[PDB]
DNA sequence: GATTTTATGCCTGATTCT
DNA sequence: AATCACCCGCACAGATTT
DNA sequence: AGAATCAGGCATAA
DNA sequence: AAATCTGTGCGGGT
C-alpha cells in the first residue's frame, strides 16, 4: 500500500488515453488517408495471396489472420471495417470485392462472417505497388513479433477521393469524396507550376462527387472550405413534377436522395408527418423501386399546389441536409487543418521519395546480376584448362581453390568488358583487388561456385549468345537508371507518366451537378 | 446482478472487485477467496456521470447495480455513508489504455457521488503485472517496460563481462555497470530529442573531441573542425546520404551551417551550430562520456565472456553480441490482458492479501481536483483542447539537457 | 406448377436420409474403425504438417480448413468431435495431444476455438504409414476439387482397442475398448493358425481394459458377445471399509468409478438419497479428490454396519451399471454384426494389401532411378567426346539428335553391368531396342535430356564413384524387392516383424481387473 | 415473434413461407414482395408429432407459433378449416439431406394435424436452384447435376469443333452430337457393372471386332481372340496386374474365361464371358457402337476447335481437349445453403410470381398412404428397418439398364 | 465474448394401470 | 446469428422556460 | 401382484 | 418571443 493523490493519477491517466487515441484510432494519415485498421486489414490481405483475378476467401478467414497476427482488439470493429469498403453506395472507389449479403440503401443489415466472401478490389493494388523493393519503413507489432509498413507506397490520392469521416478526443475530421480525374488533373497542374493559387486549382476541382449523385445547392461554401479549411454546403435530393392531364392531377417522382441517408427511415417519417396533419395535400405515398432505379412516388390533392408541397418536404423532412466539411489530418505525427495545396504538395513528395528508394533498389539488382554474368561469360571462354583443372581435381573445394588461386586471360571476350563506362557496372562492395585488373581477370569465391554449377547444356551457340545479349541489355538498364538518379527533372517526367496511365486506367465520369442558389 | 456476495457479514473485514470484462469475471471468481470477497464484472464503458443528468443516473442499469451493491443512498436527504458495507474496494482493471479510460470514469462517479467514502480511504486500485520471465528454474513477473529494461540490463552483466582492452586490464564490475548505464541514460536523452536532429550527427558528435571554441577564427580554424565531421560521417553510410558544410561569420563568432541530403531532391539548407549549441549542457555531458569512450581498442582486444571468446572491435556490436548471449536460455511473455490469466495467477498475483501489491486514493486539495475533474470531463471543448494541446509533446521537450 | 403424390415425395425423401445416414455419419468401417468425421480431420491435420514434434496450432484454424475443404457442415459438431479425441477418460489411447482446458471428469466443460490449441499424437502417425506410396484408393469430394483417402492404411488394429458408439437410423453400433499388447498377442495367434477358434483367442485376450480402471463382475456376458456379438456385462466401482479402531467407527473410500459416470451427479445423488431416508447408516459425505487422486469418503452412523449399507449403494447409487456390447460395422459398405475372428481376419486382409501395393511402388522407383543412374555413369565414361560433340551444336535439339543417333562405347564400365545383367534392372515399358545389345549402349531421349543437364561439378572423382555406390546398392533393393513379391511366406514374416516393433513401441499394462460373481 | 406479416387482409391473396435458417430468413425478409407475403424462419429440426404425444406438442414453441400463424384450431371439435389465413403454404427448405429430413418432418406434421389442407391442395414445395453459371455476357442458374451435364455437352459442342479425318471433312454438329450422346450413355451403362466385372475388360471390348458367336462354333478360334484380348491387356497394363486366359470345350460352343491376379494378392477364379454375356442386350450395343468407332482416325487427324487447332490420336483425347478448351473463360459458382444468396437472387429465383417454379402436393390413394406413415414415422424400430432393407443395394440391382 | 431444443436407437429406474 | 448499452465531437429539428 | 407407461443419458447433425 | 434545454445519427472501441 502506498497514497498517491488523485490528481496525478487522473491526468496522467486520461492525457494518456487522449494521446493514444488522437493518433491511434481516429485521424487519417495525410499521404494516403487511411487509418491503421484499414492498413493492416489490406496488408493482411496482401500477404495471403487474395489477388484479384482469383478465388474468394471466407471472411472469417481474414478477420482471424488479422487478429491474431497484426491488430490486437476484437472482430466485431474489424469484420464492421471489412463490410464497409464493400458497399459501393458508401465508398466512391470500392477496395474490396465481396460476395453475399452485404446489405442495400435502406440501411438493412449484414450476414454474420460464415456466410460472406471477400477479395481484393482491382484499384486496391495500386496502394501496394512496389512494396517488395524497400520503398517504406517497417515497424514492429504489439509483441515484436512482426512487422508491418508504416504507411503504404500508395500511387492514388485515396484521401480526396475516398474523404474520411473521424472522431477523437478534443478534434474531429470530416472530409467528402472527389472525383479521380479532377484530382489527377489537378495534380498534373501543379507539377508544371508550383506558385498556382487556389482560384487556378479551383478551375480543374470545381467540387466534391458523392456516389450516390445528389444535387448541391450553393457554391460559397466550397471555396471558404478549400481556402480556409473549413465551410458549410447543402445536398438537394433531385425531384420532379409530372401531369398527365385528364383531371389535372399532380405527382411527385423521386429519383435520387442525399448522401447518408436511408431510404425506409424518409419513408416512415413521411408518413408520420402526414399523418399527424402536419403536411397538407399529400394523399398517398408508394415505393416502386426493383433492380432498375430508384423511384418513390406521392400523390397530392385536387386543391394543391405541388411545387408547395415539395418547399414544404424540402423545409420540414431530410430530402436537403447540411454538411460540415472541416478537414483534419496527420502531417507528421501531430493533428493539422490544412487545405487542398498542402494536400497535393505531401502526395507529391511521397511520390518522389518512393520513386527515389525504387531506383536505388533496381540499380542495386542490377549491379549485382551483370556482376555474376562477367564472370559467367570470362569462364565460358576457357573451357579446355578449365575442365582438366576440374578432372585432376579430387574435391570441390580443391577446384574452387585452384580456380581461385590463377588469373585468367580474357581472351575474345576483352572487346565488351573494357567497353563498359569504368567502374559503372562493378558493385560498390567489391574491393579493388578483383575485377577486369590490366589484362588478367580475377575470381571470387561467389564467382568460382557459380562456374562450377553450370550446366552442359551453356555450351551450344545460342545459349551462349544469350547471356552477350542480357549483359548488353544490362549495360543500357544501368545507364538509364543513372541518368534518372542524375538530374532532378527526368524525375518529374516519370511522375508524369505514371499520374497519366493511372488517369487513363481508372478514369470515369462525374455525377454530382452544381448550381447556385 | 452478476454479484458473488462473501460469508461474512461483518461491514469491517470484507472486500469488493469491480472486474473489467466477463472472462476476466470468471476467473475471478474461480480463483477468489470465498470466505471474504466479492467480485462484480462489469461489461463495457458505463454512464459519464458528469454529462448525464440525474435521472438518467437512476435509469443506467450498470450504476444502479452498483449503487444497490454498495448498501449506501444515493442523492441529498437520503445518502448516509455510515451504514456503508464492503469498507474495502478494488478497481483492478486491464493495464491498457481503455483500463485507464475506465479507471478515470470510476474515480470520477466515486469523488462526485460519495466524496466522503474517498476521503476516508475506501478505495484501491489493483496492479496486475504485464511480462513474464522464465529461465529454466527462476521464472518471475516484471511490471511495466522499465522494470523489464532494469532486468535485462542486469543480466546481461550478471557476472563475468571483463572487458581485454590492450594486454590484460579489468574493470572488474561496477566501473563497466557504471559506464554502461550513462551510456544508456545518455543513449534515453539522445532519443527524447531524437526528432530536431538527427540520429548520425548526435551519434558522432560523442566520438569527436571537444569544439575548442578558444583557438576559433574566420580562417584556418572553423573549416577543419567541420571538415573532419563531414570526412567522419561520410565513410560511414548504408543509404547513399551526403554531408555538405558551410560556415560563415557575423562579427561575434564563427557559425556552422551544415547540411545533409539522403532519398530527395530536397533539401533542409541548415542544421545550424553557434554559440547556443555549445553553451547547452547536452554537449558538455557528450563531450563527458566521449572522452572516456575513445579508441582505446588496440589490435588486439576481447571480452573474457564464460566459454566465449569474441575479439572484435566497435563495441557495440560486443554489446550486441553479450544481449544475445543473454537472451540463449531466457523465455518472455507478454499477456494481453486479465482473459489470459489463470484462476491460480490471479490469486497469487493481487488476491493474496500477503503478496498484493495496491495503492490507496487520498485527496490532496478540494478546489484544485474540483476544477480539474470540471475542466477534463466537463461537457466544455475548448477548455479541454486548450489543455490536451498545452500538454502534449512541445511539453515534453524539455531543454534541461539533464 | 407440377403436381406430385405425397407417397413417393415421403418415400424418396425418408430413403435418401436414412442411407445418407447409415453410410455416411454413425457406423464405423470394420478395416480401420474410424467415421468420416474423425477420416477428415485427421487427413486435413497430416495437409497442414502438423506433426508431434512441432509448435501447437490454434483449434480454429484447423476447424475452419476441415469444414472449408473436405467436410460440408457446421462447426459445433467438428469442434465437439476434435474435443473428445483429445480427452485423457474418454479413449484409451489419445489420437490429439491438446493444450488449453478440454474439460474435466467432475462435468465441466471446454472453452471455445479461440483459447485452445492441439496438435497430432505420437500413435497417430502410425494410422497413417506409408499413405504417399499409392497403398489406398482416393475419392473426390462434395464439389469434385479435392481428394480425401477411401481409408487410411491403418496399422494399429484401431476399432478394438479404441471401440465405438453411434445411434443411426435403424441399427446402433456400442463396442468397448481394449489393451493393445492383448490384441497384438491375438492377431499373432492368428498369423500361427488360421483355424483357432474363440476359446483358443480367449487365452490371449481376457476381455475389455477401460481407461478408468474399474472392475467387470461376472464373465459370462463377455464370452457370449465375443461368440455371438450381442452381450451385457457389469461395471462395479473399487471401494473399501477402513476402520482405524479407537473409536471403533468404520468409514467407506471410494477411489474409482465406472465407465462415463460423472463425480457431480453420483454425489448429488447420493445426498438426495440419504436426504429421504431411502439410505440408512450413512452419517457423513465429502470429496477430498484434488490432484493427488480420487477419493470419496463416506461416514456410517454408530450404530450401523459397513457391509450392509455397502451393499445397499450398489443395488441403489450409481456406483454398478450395465454395459450392452453390440457389435455392427461396415463390412463392404453394407452394415454387418461382426465377432472377434471376423474383426482379425479383415485386418490381416488388409495389411497384407497394402504391403503389396507399397512393395510394387518402391519396385517401380527403383528401377527408374537405376535406368537414369546407367546413362549418366555411361555418358561420364567418355566424357571427352560428349563435350566435343556437344560444343559443335548449333542449338540444343541438334544435340540431343545427334546424342540419340549414335551408339557409344561401355568402357571400363562395362564390367559393372555384368553384375546388372540378366535384364533385373530394366523397367518393364522399355523396349528391347534400347539398352546393351553387343556391347554398345544406346541412349534414349529421356538419357539424353538427363545427360544434358549435367553440372560440372560431378567431374570430380568422389561425384563419379557415389553414383556406381548407388547403382550397386539399388541392384540389392530391387533383388530384395523381387523376393518379397516371389514367395508367400516372406509376406506374412514382414508383417510378424512389423507387429512386433509395434508391440515394442506403443506396449503397456492392464487396468480393469476381471472377477467372477 | 418471428413473424413478418403481410399487409393483404383477404386470405385468398396472401403467402407464407417457412424458411430454415435465420439467416436464411433474415436475406428473404429483405427480398419480398411486401404486400402479400410473410416469413417464418424455422431455428432447426422441429418436433415429430407422429411419435410426441399431445400435451408435449402443445408445450413446444415451433409448433405453437406455427399453430398461431395458419388460425385455424387444433384437435377435434376446435378445427376448423374454414377460418384459414395464408391460403397459400409454401416450404422452401435447404437442398442437402437435412432439407429433404424437414420436409418430410412438416408433410407428416401437416398430413396427421390438419388432413383437410394437404386433400384441398394449399400445400406447395420450392425448387430453390444449385449452380450458378456465367460466361463474361450470359448469366443463368441451373438445378441438380443432370442439367449441368446437359449444358456442359451444349457448351462444349457450340459452334466450330468440325472434326477432321483424313484432310478435311466436316461432321458439323448433328452426328457429331449423336455420337457424343451415344458414347455417354454408353459410358453411364457400364458405370454401374462396376462390381460384377473389371473396367478394362468393359472398355478394351469396344474397340475389338465383335465375337460373332453365330459362326464362332468349335472353329477355335477363341482361343486366337482371348489370347489377343490378354495381349492388349497387358500391353498398357501400368498397376502391376496380370492376365490370363483358359479355354475349354465342355459343349459344342466352346467357353473361355479369363483369370486376373491384381494388387489386392488375391486371385479371382474366373470372369466367364458366358453365354448369357454373349446374347446380352448390353454387349450386343457395345458392339454396335464399336463398329462405328473402329480405327476411323487416318495417319493425319485433329479437331477443328474455333480459331484453334491441335492433332489428335484417340477420340476421348478429342473430347477431353474440346472440355478443357471450353472452360477457358466459364465461371461457376455452388451454393452450399440458402444462406449464401443475396435478396436479389431469392427474389428471382424462388419468390417472382412470374419466374418461379413450385410443385403442388396432393393424395392419390388414403389407405396406402396412412400405411407409409405409420410404417415410416412410427415407433416400431424393426418394421421400419425392414422396410429400408428392402429398398437397400438388393432391389437396387436393376437389369434393364435403359 | 456468451446466447435453443429437436431427430435417431437401446438401456436403465421410477411410476402408473389392472 | 446479429444483437447488447455506453464513450468521443459536431450540427440540426422540436420542446420548454425567460 | 405384476404388466404397462413415462422420463433421462449416450454421440454426430440442424 | 427570444433564449436556453433536450434528443438523434455518423464511425472505431469495451
Ligand atoms: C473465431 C474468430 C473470431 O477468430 C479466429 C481465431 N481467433 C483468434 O485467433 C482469437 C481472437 C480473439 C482473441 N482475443 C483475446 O484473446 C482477447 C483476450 C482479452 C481479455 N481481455 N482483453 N482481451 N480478447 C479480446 O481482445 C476481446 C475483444 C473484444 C471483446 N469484447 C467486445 O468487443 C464487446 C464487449 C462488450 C459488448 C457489449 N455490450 C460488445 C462487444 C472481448 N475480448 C484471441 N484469439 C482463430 C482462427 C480463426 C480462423 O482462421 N478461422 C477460420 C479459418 C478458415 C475458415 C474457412 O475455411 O473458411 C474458417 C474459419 C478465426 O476466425
Ligand atoms: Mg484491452
Ligand atoms: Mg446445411
Amino acid at each position: 500500500i502506498t497514497p498517491v493523490n488523485i490528481e496525478e493519477e487522473l491526468k496522467s491517466s486520461y492525457l494518456d488515453y487522449a494521446m493514444s487515441v488522437i493518433v491511434g484510432r481516429a485521424l487519417p494519415d495525410v499521404r494516403d488517408g487511411l487509418k491503421p485498421v484499414h492498413r493492416r486489414v489490406l496488408y493482411a490481405m496482401n500477404v495471403l495471396g487474395n489477388d484479384w483475378n482469383k478465388a474468394y476467401k471466407k471472411s472469417a478467414r481474414v478477420v482471424g489472420d488479422v487478429i491474431g497476427k497484426y491488430h490486437p482488439h476484437g472482430d466485431s470493429a474489424v469484420y464492421d471495417t471489412i463490410v464497409r469498403m464493400a458497399q459501393p453506395f458508401s465508398l466512391r472507389y470500392m477496395l474490396v470485392d465481396g460476395q453475399g449479403n452485404f446489405g442495400s440503401i435502406d440501411g438493412d443489415s449484414a450476414a454474420a462472417m460464415r456466410y460472406t466472401e471477400i477479395r481484393l478490389a482491382k484499384i486496391a493494388h495500386e496502394l501496394m505497388a512496389d512494396l517488395e523493393k524497400e520503398t517504406v519503413d517497417f515497424v514492429d507489432n504489439y509483441d515484436g513479433t512482426e512487422k508491418i509498413p508504416d504507411v503504404m507506397p500508395t500511387k492514388i490520392p485515396n484521401l480526396l477521393v475516398n474523404g474520411s469521416s473521424g472522431i477523437a478526443v478534443g478534434m474531429a475530421t470530416n472530409i467528402p469524396p472527389h472525383n479521380l480525374t479532377e484530382v489527377i488533373n489537378g495534380c498534373l497542374a501543379y507539377i508544371d507550376d508550383e506558385d498556382i493559387s487556389i482560384e487556378g486549382l479551383m478551375e480543374h476541382i470545381p467540387g466534391p462527387d458523392f456516389p450516390t449523385a445528389a444535387i448541391i445547392n450553393g457554391r460559397r461554401g466550397i471555396e471558404e472550405a478549400y481556402r480556409t479549411g473549413r465551410g458549410k454546403v447543402y445536398i438537394r435530393a433531385r425531384a420532379e413534377v409530372e401531369v398527365d392531364a385528364k383531371t389535372g392531377r399532380e405527382t411527385i417522382i423521386v429519383h435520387e436522395i442525399p448522401y447518408q441517408v436511408n431510404k425506409a427511415r424518409l419513408i416512415e417519417k413521411i408518413a408520420e408527418l402526414v399523418k399527424e396533419k402536419r403536411v397538407e395535400g399529400i394523399s398517398a405515398l408508394r415505393d416502386e423501386s426493383d433492380k432498375d432505379g430508384m423511384r418513390i412516388v406521392i400523390e397530392v390533392k385536387r386543391d394543391a399546389v405541388g411545387e408547395v408541397v415539395l418547399n414544404n418536404l424540402y423545409s420540414q423532412t431530410q430530402l436537403q441536409v447540411s454538411f460540415g466539411i472541416n478537414m483534419v489530418a496527420l502531417h507528421h505525427g501531430q493533428p493539422k487543418i490544412m487545405n487542398l495545396k498542402d494536400i497535393i504538395a505531401a502526395f507529391v513528395r511521397h511520390r518522389r521519395e518512393v520513386v527515389t528508394r525504387r531506383t536505388i533498389f533496381e540499380l542495386r539488382k542490377a549491379r549485382d546480376r551483370a556482376h555474376i554474368l562477367e564472370a559467367l561469360a570470362v569462364a565460358l571462354a576457357n573451357i579446355d584448362p578449365i575442365i582438366e583443372l576440374i578432372r585432376h581435381a579430387p574435391t570441390p573445394a580443391e577446384a574452387k581453390t585452384a580456380l581461385v588461386a590463377n588469373p585468367w586471360q580474357l581472351g575474345n571476350v576483352a572487346a565488351m568488358l573494357e567497353r563498359a563506362g569504368d567502374d559503372a557496372a562493378r558493385p560498390e562492395w567489391l574491393e579493388p583487388e578483383f575485377g577486369v585488373r590490366d589484362g588478367l581477370y580475377y575470381l571470387t569465391e561467389q564467382q568460382a561456385q557459380a562456374i562450377l554449377d553450370l550446366r552442359l547444356q551453356k555450351l551450344t551457340g545460342l545459349e551462349h549468345e544469350k547471356l552477350l545479349d542480357e549483359y548488353k541489355e544490362l549495360l543500357d538498364q544501368i545507364a538509364e537508371l543513372l541518368r534518372i538518379l542524375g538530374s532532378a527533372d527526368r524525375l518529374m517526367e516519370v511522375i508524369r507518366e505514371e499520374l497519366e496511365l493511372v488517369r487513363e486506367q481508372f478514369g470515369d465520369k462525374r455525377r454530382t451537378e452544381i448550381t447556385a442558389n | 446482478g452478476k454479484l458473488a456476495d462473501c460469508q461474512e457479514r461483518d461491514p469491517a473485514l470484507s472486500e469488493l472487485y469491480l472486474v473489467e470484462g466477463d472472462s476476466a469475471g470468471g476467473s475471478a471468481k474461480q480463483g477468489r477467496n470465498r470466505k471474504n470477497q466479492a467480485i462484480l464484472p462489469l461489461k463495457g464503458k458505463i454512464l459519464n456521470v458528469e454529462k448525464a443528468r440525474f435521472d438518467k443516473m437512476l435509469s443506467s442499469q450498470e450504476v444502479a447495480t452498483l449503487i444497490t451493491a454498495l448498501g449506501c443512498g444515493i442523492g441529498r436527504d437520503e445518502y448516509n455513508p455510515d451504514k456503508l458495507r464492503y469498507h474495502s474496494i478494488i478497481i483492478m482493471t486491464d493495464a491498457d489504455v481503455d483500463g485507464s479510460h475506465i479507471r478515470t470514469l470510476l474515480l470520477t462517479f466515486f469523488y462526485r457521488q460519495m466524496p466522503e467514502i474517498v476521503e476516508r480511504g475506501h478505495v484501491y486500485i489493483a496492479q496486475p503485472p504485464l511480462y513474464k520471465v522464465k529461465k529454466g528454474k527462476q521464472e518471475q513477473y516484471i511490471k511495466d517496460d522499465e522494470a523489464m529494461d532494469q532486468y535485462q540490463i542486469s543480466i546481461a552483466l550478471d557476472g563475468a563481462t571483463l572487458h581485454t582492452n590492450a594486454s590484460a586490464p579489468a574493470l572488474a564490475g561496477e566501473a563497466l555497470e557504471k559506464l554502461v548505464s550513462e551510456y544508456n541514460a545518455t543513449q534515453k536523452m539522445i532519443n527524447r530529442m531524437e526528432r530536431r536532429y538527427p540520429k548520425a550527427m548526435l551519434k558522432e558528435l560523442i566520438y569527436q573531441p571537444t569544439l575548442t571554441e578558444a583557438d576559433l577564427s574566420d580562417e584556418q580554424t572553423v573549416t577543419r573542425w567541420v571538415n573532419a565531421l563531414v570526412s567522419e560521417l561520410n565513410d560511414k553510410e548504408q543509404h547513399g546520404s551526403q554531408w555538405k558544410f558551410d560556415v560563415h561569420t557575423n562579427a561575434e563568432q564563427n557559425l556552422f551551417e551544415p547540411i545533409v541530403r539522403v532519398r530527395t531532391h530536397g533539401v533542409d539548407t541548415d542544421y545550424p551550430l553557434d554559440h547556443e549549441f555549445i553553451t547547452g549542457g547536452e554537449y558538455r555531458r557528450i563531450c563527458t562520456l566521449g572522452e572516456k569512450l575513445r579508441g582505446l581498442l588496440e589490435e588486439d582486444a576481447f571480452i573474457e565472456r564464460g566459454e566465449r571468446r569474441q575479439p572484435v572491435a566497435s563495441f557495440e556490436q560486443a554489446l550486441d553480441w553479450l544481449v544475445k548471449e543473454s537472451r540463449r536460455g531466457l523465455s518472455i511473455q507478454r499477456y494481453k490482458g486479465l482473459g489470459e490469466m489463470n484462476p491460480e495467477q490471479l490469486w497469487e498475483t493481487t488476491m493474496d492479501p500477503e503478496s498484493r501489491r495496491m495503492l490507496r486514493v487520498t485527496v490532496k486539495d478540494a478546489i484544485a481536483a474540483d476544477q480539474l475533474f470540471t475542466t477534463l470531463m466537463g461537457d466544455a471543448v475548448e477548455p479541454r483542447r486548450a489543455f490536451i494541446e498545452e500538454n502534449a509533446l512541445k511539453a515534453a521537450n524539455i531543454d534541461i539537457e539533464n
